[PDB]
RNA sequence: GUUAAUUCCGAUAACGAACGAGACUCUGGCAUGCUAACUAGUUACGCGACCCCGGUCGGCGUAACUUCUUAGAGGGACAAGUGGCGUUCAGCCACCCGAGAUUGAGCAAUAACAGGUCUGUGAUGCCCUUAGAUGUCCGGGGCUGCACGCGCGCUACACUGACUGGCUCAGCGUGUGCCUACCCUACGCCGGCAGGCGCGGGUAACCCGUUGAACCCCAUUCGUGAUGGGGAUCGGGGAUUGCAAUUAUUCCCCAUGAACGAGGAAUUCCCAGUAAGUGCGGGUCAUAAGCUUGCGUUGAUUAAGUCCCUGCCCUUUGUACACA
């Protein structure tokens, strides 16, 4: 009857993933497409940290629409890593008790910051007179 | 059922490069045995059959998006442009093949072409490649 | 180094000597008084004074300033 | 009925002054508007060396030039348009009013 | 020449040529009584335990 | 930034005047100094010692 | 496995840290272990938020050096995963232990430097570094110009050290360090 | 005493001041709150396609809203709260709450160099020339010449690598001209490619374009051999730009396959989204990036100190130096 549509963004270096909560079955999927082949295959368990952490009971009754745009790679993955986790605790703050949802912000922390606060490190600016930000060109004496 | 979402794509385009393999009537041009596919590529393929290979991942890439013409399937198949002495860069691929790669999926009707330009997919492949996700899913099963 | 100016601490001397009965202890409330009463620029510079503000009137609580 | 003023500038706060105003005067005369519509700004960059000659450190000059563009749907025939547009504009805008 | 494990009690200041070297009070763990003073490369704060080839030699303080 | 041709050479003029502060903005800039705080006198009031009422209407 | 953690299939438990000295700068029992050792960053922000990192991490941020291998991490996750996969083939042991009882053994306890050299003992989060630092180029250096893979030497590297039969570069060069510490002192 | 600071506290033959620093502007974050939106969308429905009620669609249309889009007003961080150090003042460290408890750039004082620029100016003094011209126009050559040394950079010396396929993600930006003759390009055929031929879109959140960039990920081929590393040199041919490419303008194909096995004395740059790897835009551009300027991806080692060297800023000391 009621939608209980919750839409979280999360945020890395320039990549966004916003993640999408309703009521229905223990499906996660990003882009169309589940957490099963998501490359590179590497980071596939940093992938399942929220459900690892916080066991199939919690998603189970929840499912995860993830839109994803800019950024790299790494940087998609820790956006939809944040995103998922910080989509189940404003979903259960918003529609269940507070209670569970200060437990499970406690075992978001517990483990990583970066499941819940986003990294405010973005590419510092390029100057005059160098290749990159800091460093310089190669100065010729003589 | 399953799509092909839910499919691993680097054992799919191989399934679907056996089902061309199996279906065998591409018409395939004379001179795919002894081309370069790139002006960025050095060497021709290892693979005996990339034809059908390249087919097969044209046929997933119409199928997650359509309205791709020769353009965008050169930027599909760019690469680094080894210029030996100089830095390397950004360079498209050859336009030739994808158009043969797109006039057999014309012949044998898998894609279609679409107003506003590019080429869309049938509802006939979106059947075949539906079939054959289910066949990579109970391989994998 | 968090050091506060002339221009933050003559102006808040400046204050705290004609709106004594006005400010507190409370920064998020003595900020806004001294909104109100000064006629500040920026909002750095307001908050500056604001702390300034504050610190002077935990010295007034602990004892005489000079 | 449907009448699109684009409104162009490089000063942002009388640009904001002039929306306001075609704002409230349409409020004023009782027509359906939209809201402002901004528009990506444009930042039109050129970086040329500081010195007139060639001998001097590698410095380099940035200059900027910020330009805005917002928007406005009107449901109002011609005349109401003319009339709105032809009071209180000051030269940072630029008006583009576009009938269709 | 027995190896001895020595608790950081108290850093002193930076030694050295190039400023490199802490000089830092060590009380021992085996003897709680006795207590020297060394020079110490590398990053060292409060409360933690270096392992120490000899005792008997004592940097001189400056 | 001006130049002057005189017979023996060209001179330079560099003139730099600052503007005073205004609130009417005609003389000078509408913004007030980023170092010059403002800060307006107290009214003198006195502290009523009795409680007293204002009854009216 | 909600309550224990297993990074990828191996237990943070059953990790017994032999050295007292290095016990709080081995970041790995109960706190500091993750299924991965790849993560965000933020660790060379304070002075002592580097003991905070997890030393697979941080085997795994030296890992990568010697300009075409600067910034593969998932590359370098790669290769400490096949080296724990070997060291486990191996030695039949856990790879967590096996790498913190090759820090303690590999981590030189003295140093000599400019106050003629005179010998001073080390901070316990340089050792660390240092041995970090002295398997790794010992494994690159085994690595380079070789038919035998960077896992097989990273894995080699691990369990000579761990073992201590004088056949690692890190364990020569620690050697190598004490003996000229205990020289000039 | 303190600070990044002549920044403050405090003393005081000084008082009252002024520039600079700081303050300021822009940029980066944080606001599930305000204003916004058919040149951004969101989620719901109505269809359509496919698979066995459900899943996907950048396939279509519309219903509220702004979380993702953009840009405006505000706010937010101040050593404010706590525990210590400190004349209990100026201030310093750590911690709780928290997106930040030093983000980066611009601006930048007095006095000077006999620093660079007359080859930026119809800014210009003086001198030279001014018709067989040092004025101006045209053709060709040169600025590319090669026994030699130096400097800024690129390619690499490989197995943590190369080749061949498959997967897959960006942001700064720019784009049809006063003279001006020169734009970004979608899509369909021809050709292996460089490219060519036709209809279109775009004066720009409309179109190129969801900018399907690389590094990276996955799977074969390679086996420590100057090797499938590296591509210098050179021959033959085919295209585009321009009136004109020869001293090959550039690009494409085949072939030729050198040194280089991690580099001596010496030296450059740097500490957090930093160095480095990596590619993409702007300038030069008719043809054009091994440069420069910005942007984005992957992303560390070590350091929270010092005057040892190189130098700088205050105080005292000595001077036979003051073009010091
Ligand atoms: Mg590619
Ligand atoms: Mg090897
Ligand atoms: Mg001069
Ligand atoms: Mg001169
Ligand atoms: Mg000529
Ligand atoms: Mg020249
Ligand atoms: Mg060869
Ligand atoms: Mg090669
Ligand atoms: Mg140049
Ligand atoms: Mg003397």
């Amino acid at each position: 009857g009621p939608l209980q549509s919750v839409q979280v963004f999360g945020r890395k270096k320039t990549a966004t993933a916003v993640a999408h909560c309703k009521r229905g079955n223990g499906l996660i999927k990003v882009n169309g497409r589940p957490l099963e082949m998501i490359e590179p295959r590497t980071l596939q368990y940093k992938l399942l940290e929220p459900v690892l952490l916080l066991g199939k009971e919690r998603f189970a009754g929840v499912d995860i629409r993830v839109r994803v745009k800019g950024g790299g790679h790494v940087a998609q993955i820790y956006a939809i890593r944040q995103s998922i986790s910080k989509a189940l605790v404003a979903y259960y703050q918003k529609y269940v008790d507070e209670a569970s949802k200060k437990e499970i912000k406690d075992i978001l922390i517990q483990y990583d910051r970066t499941l819940l606060v986003a990294d405010p490190r973005r590419c510092e600016s390029k100057k005059f007179g160098g290749p990159g930000a800091r460093a310089r060109y190669q100065k010729s004496y003589r | 059922g399953v799509t092909v979402k839910d499919v691993n794509q680097q054992e799919f385009v191989r399934a679907l490069a056996a089902f061309l393999k199996k279906s065998g009537k591409l018409k395939v041009p004379e001179w795919v045995d002894t081309v370069k596919l790139a002006k960025h590529k050095e060497l021709a393929p290892y693979d005996e059959n990339w034809f059908y290979t390249r087919a097969a991942s044209t046929a997933r890439h119409l199928y997650l998006r359509g309205g791709a013409g020769v353009g965008s399937m050169t930027k599909i198949y760019g690469g680094r442009q080894r210029n030996g002495v100089m830095p390397s860069h950004f360079s498209r691929g050859s336009k030739s093949v994808a158009r043969r790669v797109l006039q057999a999926l014309e012949g044998l009707k898998m894609v279609e072409k679409d107003q506003d330009g590019g080429r869309k997919l049938t509802p006939q492949g979106q059947r075949d490649l539906d079939r054959i996700a289910g066949q990579v899913a109970a391989a994998k099963k | 180094g968090r050091v506060r100016t002339k221009t933050v601490k003559k102006a808040a001397r400046v204050i705290i000597e004609k709106y004594y009965t006005r400010l507190g202890n409370d920064f998020h409330t003595n900020k806004r008084v001294c909104e109100e009463i000064a006629i500040i620029p920026s909002k750095k510079l307001r908050n500056k004074i604001a702390g300034y503000v504050t610190h002077l009137m935990k010295r007034i609580q602990r004892g005489p300033v000079r | 009925h449907r009448i699109r003023i684009t409104l162009t500038s490089r000063n942002v706060k009388s640009l904001e002054k002039v929306c306001a105003d075609l704002i409230r005067g349409a409020k004023e005369k009782n027509l359906k508007v939209k809201g402002p519509v901004r528009m990506p700004t444009k930042t039109l960059r050129i970086t040329t060396r500081k010195t007139p000659c060639g001998e001097g450190s590698k410095t380099w000059d940035r200059f900027q030039m910020r330009i805005h563009k917002r928007l406005i749907d009107l449901h109002s025939p011609s005349e109401i348009v003319k009339q709105i547009t032809s009071i209180s504009i000051e030269p940072g805008v630029e008006v583009e009013v576009t009938i269709a | 020449q027995p190896i001895k494990l020595a608790r950081v009690t108290k850093v002193l200041g930076r030694t050295g040529s190039q400023g490199q070297c802490t000089q830092v009070r060590v009380e021992f763990m085996d003897d709680t009584s006795r207590s020297i003073i060394r020079n110490v490369k590398g990053p060292v704060r409060e409360g933690d335990v270096l392992t120490l080839l000899e005792s008997e030699r004592e940097a001189r303080r400056l | 930034v001006r130049h002057v041709l005189l017979r023996q050479g060209v001179l330079g003029i560099k003139v730099k005047i600052m503007l005073p502060w205004d609130p009417s903005g005609k003389i000078g800039p509408k913004k007030p100094l980023p170092d010059h705080v403002s800060i307006v006198e107290p009214k003198d009031e006195i502290l009523p010692t009795t409680p007293i009422s204002e009854q009216k209407g | 496995t909600p309550d224990i953690k297993l990074f990828g299939k191996w237990s943070t438990d059953d990790v017994q840290i032999n050295d007292i000295s290095l016990q709080d700068y081995i970041a790995v029992k109960e706190k500091y272990a993750k299924y991965l050792p790849h993560s965000a960053g933020r660790y060379a922000a304070k002075r002592f938020r580097k003991a905070q990192c997890p030393i697979v991490e941080r085997l795994t941020n030296s890992m990568m050096m010697h300009g075409r291998n600067n910034g593969k991490k998932l590359m370098t996750v790669r290769i400490v995963k096949h080296a724990f996969e070997i060291i486990h083939l191996l030695t039949g042991e856990n790879p967590l232990q096996v790498l913190v009882n090759a820090i303690i053994n590999s981590g030189p306890r003295e140093d000599s430097t400019r106050i003629r050299r005179q010998a001073v003992d080390v901070s316990p989060l340089r050792r660390v570094n240092q041995a970090i630092w002295l398997l790794c180029t010992g494994a690159r250096e085994a690595a380079f110009r070789n038919i035998k893979t960077i896992a097989e030497c990273l894995a080699d590297e691990l369990i000579n050290a761990a073992k201590g039969s004088s056949n690692s570069y890190a364990i020569k060069k620690k050697d190598e360090l004490e003996r000229v510490a205990k020289s000039n002192r």
